[PDB]
């Protein structure tokens, strides 16, 4: 659904939302569109191993340099491994093929580090009560620019964290929504089509222009 | 940055 996201972003950006005579950004908020998952922490150890991350439900994952993934559910033992071609298997930290020993050790180190360091993005949002073993999205791909880290999840979401001012976007093409986390850590979800109708501030508009450039990079 | 905030 990256193509859908590109359509949604092209459309809002073509509407020049920060040039509305009267910007009514608030009218575009829709709390029912709040994302279920986003990346709360991340660790770039890609010079040797991969990109470790935590989702907001406290699950962990690693996208290894060889394009395989381990997903540790928030029960601390249940595990999914995703091979390069996307083949999925289920196991536990406690019972795993010997061939996965090194990757599991790496997972444990990333998990330990993010258990002990760093803040959780979105910590103000209520922890979800739901099925903690329902299939988790995983990190499909990521990259960094000078300004941001771009994280693309398997549920179609794209998250962009800006390094300098700590602002963040979580874009969902299924809800056709963007969640903006601002410098004060206010977390608000907007329908993109309503940003077209009602406008938005220049800060959000600028970030949505950058977002489109990033989605283009993901599609390339 | 090599890690988040």
């Amino acid at each position: 659904h990256l193509s859908d996201m590109l359509q949604q972003l092209h459309s809002v950006n073509a509407s020049k939302p920060s040039e509305r005579g009267l910007v009514r950004q608030e009218e575009a908020e829709d709390p029912a569109c709040i994302p279920i998952f986003w990346v709360s922490k991340w660790v770039d150890y890609s010079d040797k191993y991969g990109l470790g991350y935590q989702l907001c439900d406290n699950s962990v994952g690693v996208l290894f340099n060889d394009s395989t993934r381990l997903i540790l559910y928030n029960d601390g033992d249940s595990l999914q491994y995703i091979e390069r071609d996307g083949t999925e298997s289920y196991l536990t930290v406690s019972s795993h093929p010997n061939s996965l020993m090194k990757k599991i050790t790496l997972l444990k180190y990333f998990r330990n580090y993010m258990s002990e360091h760093l803040l959780k993005a979105g910590a103000n949002i209520t922890p979800r009560e739901g099925d903690e073993l329902a299939r988790l999205p995983y990190l499909r791909t990521w990259f960094r620019t000078r300004s941001a880290i771009i994280l693309h999840l398997s549920n179609g979401s794209v998250q962009i964290n800006f390094f300098q001012d700590h602002t963040k976007l979580i874009l969902c093409p299924l809800m056709a929504a963007v969640t903006y986390i601002d410098e004060k850590r206010d977390f608000r979800t907007y329908r993109l089509s309503l940003l077209e109708e009602y406008g938005c501030c220049k800060e959000l508009a600028s970030r949505l222009r950058y977002a489109r450039t990033m989605v283009d990079k993901l599609l390339s | 940055p090599l890690h988040s905030t």
